[PDB]
Parts: C-alpha cells; sequence; structure tokens
RNA sequence: UUGACCUCGGAUCAGGUAGGAGGACCCGCUGAACUUAAGCAUAUCAAUAAGCGGAGGAAAAGAAACCAACAGGGAUUGCCCUAGUAACGGCGAGUGAAGCGGCAACAGCUCAAAUUUGAAAGCUGGCUUCGGCCCGCGUUGUAAUUUGGAGAGGAUGCUUU
RNA sequence: AAGCUCCUUCGACGAGUCGAGUAGUUUGGGAAUGCUGCUCAAAAUGGGAGGUAAAUUUCUUCUAAAGCUAAAUACCGGCCA
C-alpha cells in the first residue's frame, strides 16, 4: 500500500511535508554535481510505475537542467535535454525513462531510469530484452521516450492529423506527385 | 500548382507488375506455410456506419465475444482454428448478432479440424 | 607556409598556427564532411582506397560467417 | 549536543571561501583596503 | 519466453484445419 | 560508384549471391498436401483440385471459370 | 464590446458545459450580480445568448448570428467608454407580450444606472433594438451634433451589429416552465 | 431511422473506471491528514473559518482556474474544518 | 496567524474496527506450502539421481 | 585553514540543517524514538521469532527430502517488507509494529505511524534500520511487525505490547502533533540578533 | 575498544560497453534566402535547402482518453477516389486536410497499481572432476498470478499437457 | 500446471500530469491544430472528446499522463542478378 500512499503524497506537492523535503533535496542537489548517480530512486513509486526494478542492470541518474527559453522557444523540453545529456554521459546504457524530482527557480531536476543492455540478468529476463535489441539505441536522441512522443504528437484523433505517423513523413506523402503507367 | 519541388518529390510506378508478382508469391508462400488451412482468417459481416452507406454490408475486423459464445466457439480457440476476434465491437442489435452467428455456424459446418498431433 | 602535412589525410593542409587540417580536420575525431560538396564527398567516400576488411566481409556473409574446417582435412 | 562547534567551523570555512572568491579580483581588495570600519562593531566597551 | 506465454501456447497451440469447398 | 569502379578494376573475384529466399514458395514434407501439390500450378488451382477454400474473404476480382477456391 | 459598453458589468471566462445552468445562478451570487448575459457557443459556429434575472425569473434564450463586431474598419463612429446610452425600442416591443418581457430585461441589462461612479458624465450614443423579421436587430450609433443652416442630430454607426432570434422564455432563473416558444426557429 | 431490435449490453468495467474504491478514499484522507495543507489552502481555510466564503471561492478560482474545481476545493476544505471541529 | 500550527487529527482520532479489505482469504494461508513441496520434490529427485 | 573533502562537508552540513530547520510533525515524531531498555526487550522476544537463514532453510528442506526418501505446525516469524507490513497493518493482522527512524527517502515510512494509530495497532520507532535489518537476515529493514507468537510467548508479547504502548505512545501523544526543530545554539542566536539589529533599526 | 549500516572514493582489480565510417531511404533539433502576388504589410518559396544529433534492413507508427451519429465502425501502415471538397486566407497571391467507401496486409500483448507471508519460491558472479559449491544482488521488493469490453478467491464438473 | 462454469465474497487502473493565464512557433484548423517555455496549479458515481434549440446543459463514445510488437510501405547507398 506504500505505493499508493506515496502516489497521493506526491500528488499533494505544496503540502508542508513535501515542500520541506523538496527544499532540503533542492539544496543537496545544488551542492551535488550537474549529473550524478543515484543509488535509490527518490520517488520509488514513480520509478516503479515507469518501469524501474531493483535488479543488477537498472540505475538512476539525477540531472540538473537550466530553465527558461532561448523569445524563441525550444521545441524539445527540458526533460528531453536531460535525457540526452544523461545518455551522452552513460553511452553504454539505454535510457528507459525519466521523471521530475525538484524545480527551484533556476534549474529543473529529473531522475532518469537507465538499463544496461549487456548485463546477463537483463539479457535473460524478457520484458527488457527488447531494449537489449539493437533498434533501441539512443531512444532519447531519436525522440522515442515519452517526452519525445508527446513532443512529436503521436496521438490518434482529428487534432493530430499532421503529426501522427510522422510529421515529415506525412508532409512528404502529401507532397509527392504519384504518376501511374496508365494515366 | 508547381510552386514546390515536385521534381525532387515525384514517384513513378514502373514496378506495378513486379509488385503484383511479389504479392502473389507472398500469398503462395503463406499458403505453403499454412498448407491445408486457408491463407486468410474468417471475418464477420458488419454494417457501414454512415447513412450514405448504411444499406450495404461489408467485412469487419473480428467476431464479438457474445456471438462467438452463441455460436459455441471458445474465445481462446477461435484464433487458433482461424477466426478473427474483436473485443471492441459490440452487437447492439439482434439482427447483427443472428447474422454473425449464422456465419459462424456455416464455418462450423464447413470446417475440418485435425486431432492435435 | 600556413599548411603542412596532415597525418590523418596526407594533404598539405595543416595551418601551423591553428593546428587544424582544412580538408579533414585532424584534431577532431570526426572527419570533416559537408553536403554542399558532393564532389568532395565522393573523393573521400569509401571505395576510393584499399578496402582491407570490408572487401572480405561479403564472402563470409555469403558462406554464413561459419567457423571450423571442412570435414576430413589437413 | 547542539552542534555549536561544528556550526562555527562551517561558518568560518564558508566565510573564508567568500573572502578568497572575492579577493581573486583585486578590485574587492582595493575596496576593502580603502573602506573604513564602523563603530557598531567596537560598541560594548562603555557605549 | 515468459511462463504465461508458454502456458498459453502449451494449452492452445495453433491447430491444423481445412475448410471444405 | 567509386566502390563499383574499384571492384571492376581490381582482380578480387565477384561474390555472386545465390538466389536465396526467406520463405519457401512450395509445400514440403511427407504429408498429403505436399505429396499432391503441383509446383507448376497456382494457389487457387491447387486448392480447387484439393477441394479446399483458399480465401474466406470477398473476391477482389473475377476468377477462372473452374475456380472453386475463392469463397 | 458589450462589456466595454456596460460599466456595471463583470467579464467572466469559460463556463463548463458539463456544469449546471443554475450553477450559473450561484456563480452570479458569488459575484453579486443580479443580471446574467451568458454566451454559449455551439460547434464553435453558432452563438446563443441567455439574458437572465438571477435568482427568481425571468430568462430568455436567443440564437445569435450575423455578427459584425467592433475594430471593423467601416463604422466611422465612437462613443465614451461607459457613458449612459439612449435605449431605442420598438412599437412591436410594446405590443407583443413577450417582446415586453425582453424589453424590460434589455433595459435592466443595458441600463447603465444614473448615479453609477464608473459611468461617463455626458451622453453621446444610442442603442436601438428593432423588430423587422421574426428577429431582433441591434445597432449602436454616435449622436453627432451639427450646427444648423441659417443644432441638428446625425447618427454614425459605432459598434457591434448582430441579429438575435428568440427561442424560449423560461419562468425561473435558468429553468422552470416554458412561457414562449418560437416554433418557427430553423436551426443551423 | 431503421427498425432494429434493441439489445442490452453487459456492464463495462472501463465504464466503471469511475473510482468508488473505499480503500483509495481511506488512503487519500490519511495522506491529507499526514501531509497537511498548501499555503493557498491555508488561506482558504482562514477565509472559510472567518466567514468570507464568497471571497474564499473567488480566491480558489484565481488559484485553480475553474468554477467546478474551486467548488470542489471549497467543499473539501469545509469538510476538513467540520472533521477538525468534531475531533477537537 | 500561526506559521507552524499543530496538526488536528480529524481522521486518525476515529478508530476503525474492521480491516480495509473484504477480499476472502486464500486456502494457501491455511494449508502447508506448495512451493516448499515443489522444492522438496526437486531435492528428492536429485537425491534419487544421486 | 584546512579544507575538508566535499562529501564530508556535505554530510556535516546536512547535520546542521537537520538540527536547525523547523521540522513538520510527521518527521518530528520520527525524531522522537524509544530507549535502551524497551529496545532490548523488543529484540529479545523478536530474536526468538527471527527468520530462518538460507543455510538453515536448505538444511531443513534436505531433511524432509531425506525423510520422504526413507504433519507440521504453522511457522511463526517476524514479518518484514514495507508493502507486506503495510498490508498486514491494513488487515489488522499485526500485533506490534517497529519502524526504523532513518529511512531515506522518508516518504516510505512518513505515513506509517498515522496508519498504525488509525488501525489501532501498537507501533514504535526504533533507532537503526541496520538493527531491524539484523533480525531479518538482510542489510536494512524499514519496518518489522509481529503478527502471532507461540503459546510460550503469548504473555511476553502481550506485556511487551502494553509496555511499549504506555511508555512510548503516551509521551508521543504528548509531543507528536507539534513541529520539531528549533535547536538554535549560541552562534545561531547571535547571528539572529545581528540580523535583527541590522534590519529593523533604520532601513529595509 | 570492537562490528555493522549509509554515503563517497582508489586499483594497469575480473568481465563488458561507447566513440568513428556510412547516411539512398528513416527518426528528431535547428533553420534561410532567391522567386510569385498584393497601395503597404502578412503571406509564398518552406515547416524546404544548408548545419547538428541518432538507427535499421527497413525505420517510424501501432493495439483508441479513436471514428462517428450509424441499422454502426473497431490497432497501425500504404494505394484509389474522397478532393482542389471542408477550412484558413485584401474569402489576393493562394494554401489546403480528414471520416466514410474499395483495396494490400492483418496479431496481439507486457508492466505499476493487492501480502507467497504456511516459508525470496527470483537472479549476477567465480571454483569446478560439469554433479553442484560457496560470494553476493535483493524486502526502500527479485519470482509465480492479474492488466478494466478485465480479473481475483472459493466451489464445482468436464476438458488439456 | 491450464481452460471454462457458478457466486449470501472482492474487484486495486499511470500528477508539476491535466487544466487556467500568457509569449513564441506551427497547422486547412482560437471549440487555441499541435508543440515548447513561463506563473498558478486539480478530480474520484472521475476525466477526455463529440452530439443537441428542444429546456438542460439530459445524450453518444472512449480511458491520457508507463512499455513492446511482424506484414502490407520507402530506398540515388551495401552483396548480387
Ligand atoms: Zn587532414
Amino acid at each position: 500500500g506504500a505505493l499508493k500512499y506515496l502516489e497521493e503524497l506526491s500528488k499533494k506537492k505544496q503540502s508542508d511535508v513535501v515542500r520541506f523535503l523538496l527544499r532540503v533535496r533542492c539544496w543537496e542537489y545544488r551542492q551535488l554535481n550537474v549529473i550524478h548517480r543515484a543509488s535509490r530512486p527518490s520517488r520509488p513509486d514513480k520509478a516503479r510505475r515507469l518501469g524501474y526494478k531493483a535488479k543488477q542492470g537498472y540505475v538512476i541518474y539525477r540531472v540538473r537542467v537550466r530553465r527558461g527559453g532561448r523569445q524563441l522557444k525550444y521545441q524539445r523540453s527540458l526533460r528531453a535535454t536531460a535525457e540526452e545529456r544523461v545518455g551522452r554521459r552513460c553511452s553504454n546504457l539505454r535510457v528507459l525513462n525519466s521523471y521530475w524530482v525538484n524545480q527551484d527557480s533556476t534549474y529543473k531536476y529529473y531522475e532518469v531510469i537507465l538499463v544496461d543492455p549487456n548485463h546477463k540478468a537483463i539479457r535473460r529476463d524478457p520484458r527488457i530484452n527488447w531494449i537489449c535489441n539493437p533498434v533501441h539505441k539512443h531512444r532519447e536522441c531519436r525522440g522515442l521516450t515519452s517526452t519525445g512522443k508527446k513532443s512529436r504528437g503521436l496521438n490518434k484523433g482529428h487534432r493530430f492529423n499532421k503529426t501522427r505517423a510522422g510529421r515529415r513523413k506525412t508532409w512528404k506523402r502529401h507532397n509527392t506527385l504519384s504518376l501511374w503507367r496508365y494515366r | 500548382h508547381f510552386r514546390k519541388h515536385w521534381q525532387r518529390r515525384v514517384r513513378c510506378h514502373f514496378d506495378q507488375p513486379g509488385k503484383k508478382v511479389t504479392r502473389r508469391l507472398a500469398r503462395r508462400a503463406k499458403a505453403a506455410a499454412l498448407a491445408p488451412r486457408p491463407v486468410d482468417k474468417l471475418r464477420p459481416i458488419v454494417r457501414c456506419p454512415t447513412v450514405k452507406y448504411n444499406r450495404r454490408t461489408r467485412l469487419g475486423r473480428g467476431f464479438t465475444l457474445e456471438e462467438l459464445k452463441a455460436a459455441g466457439i471458445p474465445r481462446l480457440l477461435a484464433p487458433t482454428i482461424g477466426i478473427a476476434v474483436d473485443h471492441r465491437r459490440k452487437n447492439l442489435s439482434e439482427e447483427s448478432l443472428a447474422a454473425n452467428v449464422q456465419r459462424l455456424k456455416d464455418y462450423k459446418a464447413r470446417l475440418i479440424l485435425f486431432p492435435r498431433k | 607556409k600556413t599548411h603542412g602535412l596532415c597525418r590523418r589525410c596526407g594533404r598539405r593542409s595543416l595551418h601551423n598556427q591553428k593546428k587544424v587540417c582544412a580538408s579533414c580536420g585532424y584534431p577532431a575525431a570526426k572527419t570533416r564532411k559537408y553536403n554542399w560538396s558532393e564532389k568532395a564527398k565522393r573523393r573521400k567516400v569509401t571505395g576510393t582506397g584499399r578496402m582491407r576488411y570490408l572487401s572480405t566481409v561479403p564472402r563470409r556473409f555469403k558462406n554464413g560467417f561459419r567457423t571450423g574446417v571442412p570435414k576430413g582435412a589437413r | 549536543e547542539d552542534g555549536d562547534q561544528l556550526e562555527r567551523e562551517l561558518d568560518a570555512m564558508y566565510e573564508h571561501y567568500k573572502e578568497r572568491k572575492a579577493s581573486q579580483d583585486a578590485k574587492y581588495r582595493a575596496k576593502r583596503a580603502r573602506q573604513e570600519v564602523d563603530d557598531e562593531e567596537w560598541e560594548g566597551l562603555s557605549a | 519466453v515468459l511462463e504465461k506465454t508458454k502456458k498459453r501456447l502449451t494449452h492452445f497451440p495453433q491447430r491444423k484445419y481445412a475448410v471444405k469447398a | 560508384r567509386e566502390l563499383q569502379k574499384r571492384k571492376r578494376r581490381s582482380s578480387r573475384p565477384t561474390i555472386r549471391m545465390p538466389n536465396r529466399r526467406k520463405k519457401a514458395l512450395n509445400p514440403a514434407g511427407n504429408n498429403i498436401i505436399a505429396k499432391s501439390w503441383n509446383k507448376k500450378e497456382t494457389l487457387s488451382q491447387n486448392y480447387t483440385r484439393f477441394g479446399l477454400v483458399a480465401k474466406l474473404g470477398k473476391a477482389t476480382g473475377g476468377t477462372a471459370p473452374g475456380n472453386k477456391a475463392l469463397l | 464590446d458589450l462589456a466595454s459598453m456596460l460599466p456595471h458589468g463583470r467579464k467572466d471566462a469559460k463556463f463548463d458545459t458539463k456544469s449546471r445552468l443554475y450553477e450559473l445562478c450561484e456563480l452570479a451570487e458569488l459575484y453579486n450580480c443580479n443580471n446574467v448575459l451568458f454566451f454559449e457557443a455551439r460547434k464553435g459556429k453558432d452563438l446563443y445568448m441567455w439574458f437572465s434575472k438571477v435568482p427568481n425569473g425571468p430568462t430568455v434564450k436567443f440564437y445569435a448570428q450575423n455578427l459584425h463586431t467592433m475594430e471593423e474598419l467601416h463604422f466611422q463612429g465612437n462613443c465614451l467608454k461607459g457613458s449612459r446610452p439612449i435605449l431605442s425600442f420598438d412599437a412591436a416591443f410594446e405590443q407583443e407580450p413577450y417582446l415586453k418581457v425582453i424589453k424590460e430585461l434589455f433595459l435592466h441589462t443595458f441600463g447603465v444606472p444614473q448615479g453609477h461612479k464608473k459611468s461617463k458624465p455626458f451622453i453621446d450614443h444610442v442603442l436601438s433594438f428593432s423588430v423587422a423579421d421574426g428577429k431582433i436587430w441591434v445597432r449602436n450609433y454616435e449622436i453627432r451634433e451639427v450646427e444648423k443652416v441659417k443644432t441638428d442630430i446625425n447618427l454614425i454607426e459605432i459598434g457591434p451589429r448582430f441579429v438575435l432570434t428568440p427561442i424560449i422564455i423560461q419562468e425561473g432563473s435558468f429553468g422552470g416552465p416554458i412561457l414562449y416558444e418560437n416554433k418557427r426557429f430553423i436551426s443551423p | 431511422g431503421h427498425k432494429t431490435t434493441r439489445r442490452v449490453l453487459k456492464e463495462r468495467p472501463s465504464r466503471r473506471k469511475g473510482a468508488q474504491s473505499k480503500r483509495t478514499q481511506f488512503v487519500r484522507s490519511l495522506i491529507r491528514e499526514v501531509a497537511g495543507l498548501a499555503p493557498y489552502e491555508r488561506r482558504v481555510i482562514e477565509l472559510l473559518r472567518n466567514g468570507k466564503d464568497k471571497r474564499a471561492r473567488k480566491f480558489s478560482k484565481k488559484k485553480l482556474g475553474t468554477f467546478g474545481r474551486a467548488k470542489r476545493k471549497c467543499e473539501e476544505l469545509q469538510r476538513i474544518i467540520a472533521e477538525s471541529r468534531r475531533a477537537h | 496567524e500561526d506559521p507552524y500550527p499543530d496538526t488536528v487529527e480529524w481522521f486518525t482520532s476515529v478508530e476503525e474496527k474492521m480491516p480495509l479489505s473484504a477480499a476472502p482469504e486464500p486456502k494457501r494461508r491455511f494449508i502447508p506450502s506448495k512451493n516448499e513441496a515443489k522444492q522438496i520434490m526437486k531435492l528428492v529427485r536429485a537425491i534419487r539421481e544421486g | 585553514m584546512v579544507k575538508w573533502p566535499e562529501y564530508i562537508r556535505l554530510q556535516r552540513q546536512k547535520k546542521i540543517l537537520r538540527m536547525r530547520l523547523k521540522v513538520p510533525p510527521a518527521i518530528a515524531q520520527f525524531q522522537y524514538t524509544l530507549d535502551k531498555n524497551l529496545a532490548a526487550q523488543a529484540f529479545k522476544l523478536l530474536n526468538k521469532y527471527r527468520p530462518e537463514t538460507k543455510q538453515e532453510k536448505k538444511e531443513r528442506l534436505l531433511r524432509e527430502a531425506t525423510a520422504i526418501k526413507e504433519v507440521s505446525k504453522k511457522p511463526y516469524t517476524v514479518k518484514y517488507g514495507l508493502n507486506h507490513v503495510v498490508g498486514l497493518i491494513e488487515n489488522k493482522k499485526a500485533s506490534l509494529v517497529l519502524i526504523a527512524n532513518d529511512v531515506d527517502p522518508i516518504e516510505l515510512v512518513v505515513f506509517l505511524p498515522a496508519l498504525c494509530r488509525k488501525m489501532g495497532i501498537p507501533y514504535a520507532i526504533i533507532k537503526g534500520k541496520a538493527r531491524l535489518g539484523t533480525l531479518v537476515h538482510k542489510k536494512t529493514a524499514a519496518v518489522v511487525a509481529i503478527t502471532e507468537v507461540r503459546s510460550e510467548d503469548k504473555n511476553e508479547l502481550a506485556k511487551l505490547i502494553s509496555a511499549v504502548k504506555e511508555g512510548y505512545l503516551e509521551k508521543v501523544e504528548d509531543t507528536r502533533k507539534r513541529w520539531g526543530g528549533g535547536i538554535m545554539g549560541f552562534k545561531a542566536q547571535k547571528r539572529e540578533e545581528k540580523r535583527k539589529k541590522s534590519l529593523e533599526t533604520a532601513i529595509k
């Protein structure tokens, strides 16, 4: 039941306990490096529902990302930038998925769940051997994480006509002149 | 209407017969794999949504759970004996339910099932 | 002279002050390449050299990358 | 028990960090050399 | 393969069948 | 282009690739379908000769006069 | 435009379509308002205006179409922001009993009370409601004064131009028995 | 339209997606008690205790963004006040 | 105002006398352990095979 | 002067922050823990119900395997695991609950005292997740609970429950609902008068 | 005095892994101008070229918080018409879809949310006579069961390995 | 080990995420077409999107913020023909 208790406690963020804990951690993470390793998820329920296991092969990295804009607005989020930086640091791991942890007023903070594809436990266990497959190299760079799908607009409906099934692919398909043999 | 670069985006279908032969050979290869079996799964009969097309029936995606039960075909065995199952479609009409159960009974009568190994 | 011998590409293209090759950019790990010069791309594309290993790969693929010796040998 | 000595040590270390990070400019050093100290720090003797 | 998938394939494997003309 | 030119200029042999296909185009084995399958006949023709249905779907065109395999 | 012409008014953003037409009345009580002018858009294409006296009655629904708002550069007229207008009504508005209920509410809506501290001290515009078809046409005009030839009033259109056709008048804030039905309303 | 014999469909758990879990309600109430209140909720509590209920509702709108959300927040905080009163 | 107010137990002051879950108890909580039986059987097979 | 390493400085600064910050009640009640004698009695009844080590379990399983080669009562042990113990608390199968005071992140346990109070189960807070961890054969246990004991220890468990309930829960009821922290020392208070005498005198 | 836990480090420690090339097609970031038309300005070129990052034999997308108003459809993808329609544009230059319908191919699933609690049943190593020995990971949760057109638990009788 | 059936027993579903305001960018698409940044910041007979003048906001249809998956489709480069 601890997972629902944590889910509700995370839903209530400006509550006194969560605000106090977030302040102290925000201080601790500013004292720590821009990108550093975590040990244990500070949000175990979020990590678990995103797919973190306590197996030899799963690791957490906390990354600090500067907030704001370029009046130009960057089409990729600060979440995607954090994932890409964590991947460039740990080039030997696959970025499974990232989640928010702190925000302060100058930097947002994100814990990224990463999986080692070369570990024997990961390779033998299904449900993760897909990320052992080679088509999933640098999902964070190709926009294949949750932030990437959200930014690409990969949803079904009449509100996502131009972006679902690939925006550039749709534009090309609409801008090709098809000529047949019998016209 | 040539303000864009249609020259760099133009497609010619000179491979129409080649693709046709490829498709026919693909249907031959799945028939070689699924030898006694047909190369397609059974599809239900459904009514077209729009009032423009509502007087004509067509082939749907898969058979519904309650019509499958009414015809007497188990859910876990229907995709095995070659019947498509659609858990999203709902009957809402005795007419469609009866027509689809008639279709499944015709399949039952015309089917040959081999006894496992 | 502002261009000496580059060790990576072999051309007389090494700015002595900047220490950067004007053709391949030797200090950078990546080899300099631009899509606005298809002629330069095709001058330094694969197939213009010796092909020591990539030329031998296809025969191994054709035979299935098998290891061992023919039965009844030596 | 109240971490008083540790608090003083940490405060002194942070202050030293501040003075070196400020005095690695020499304009702060000039301003420190020229500026005069106040009397509300010497207060306490008789006034 | 996962144990649940193995059980499903064991107890409901793709059968051979023919449909008459 | 440069790679092909180098191949044509060099003495290293050409690697002629056998016409391998991922999927077999004809039934094989020691069962009734394999032993009664005619490799020179088409799918519909073979299923008409067998007495079996090759497609439970709607016909997408006109069949041969003697076709009985496209229900 | 209507809010700018109404100084005794409060502008309020999107209302939930899944909410309640009497939750409108509690919202008006929240803001201490005794009249409600509600804009309800259907399909993002058609307007409907609910004029109401909250809490106890009565309330009308109009289908609103043929909109020509301000900042359309063909009106040539203006008026002070919040000045008391002259309300022009019609003999049909005094003859038909339901048009009489709609005249009273439109007076209570566009009244701009006499001593209100947000109203301008001088009068320069007339808001005219006319009934030609089975619809109500609203126009807003500036009264320009011109010296006579050896002053005279001229009118220049200043503001919104929209057509309202009545649908229902309910006894009750946003409910109760129907007192009038158009019975000739052709829905888009 | 056409005349077809109507059928009654089985209950959909996806339609039962609306949460009636008494255990989830218990968890939410306990977490409310444990965590406490946000600063804006403390302001709304102060206003509701003092009697400025229309002001509370307006501030709840200004902080949340919708009439319905403000109404639900005000009802939740009023229930918290009632529970605290009967607990004291 | 009081910046750090004491908590008023408006929910934990009341005590509930019943468990949250009404789900029935499984047989396994009353019968011996089937998994342990499997492990013992594997060990017995290993001892038989030596 | 001398320079401390970064991690040592960070953890001592965390000490100072923990002692200086005003703590919410749910963590102040974790700051309040029990004492030596009560902890010792707890671990005496508990050490009798400790889990079976892995070597002992393998040896036992081999014993019944050999017996079958050539009918037992229900085992009673200390129940551990956060989710399992929370389920036992929710189902009122737990008779006693012990919660480690030093679980980081704290959110894992921050609701456990309130849950135990609501369900009516006696609970206490123990100094040392490594010690609760040594009862089980692990490195760290966030929580341990006693569900049922043998007839030889029913009276001992009941007396331990009564003793922990009175001698800890009464003091915790006296001081658990209030905020913690505020242990300002001489240097902190002197800095406080410096700040006030620099702020409210003339200018802001 | 001793010993654990947590955190942070060292090693030419044991075993692995990343870089670069290629880039026709593919997934993202960033991003012009020439030209056309219009009192002027938005627009067009173009969500293009150049630049940067990342994969494969295909990639991507993908099993409805969908379409619809039906007598209903039923993951995704591609062709035909829809259609130069709806819509947005000084209702200029112009830009410009989708549902339906016919077809090609069709395949479904895995987790988090529950206590195995009558037994962590899970897994990495490295020592092997290859049969099993320990070190460890892990309860801040590794196996089995379940994934909301469901499911769980008891009972009940058939049917499957 | 597995499937069904029955029921005086239960039935857990993703948060700085929706959403409101705003700036930029983008689309045929201010019910903002989608996306990003910034300030505020949710619910549990809930939420999303449509239908409807029909008299109240009734009706219809799905479950977002976790993940995998062949085929039909593209190909100026690779091994060939
Ligand atoms: Zn060079």
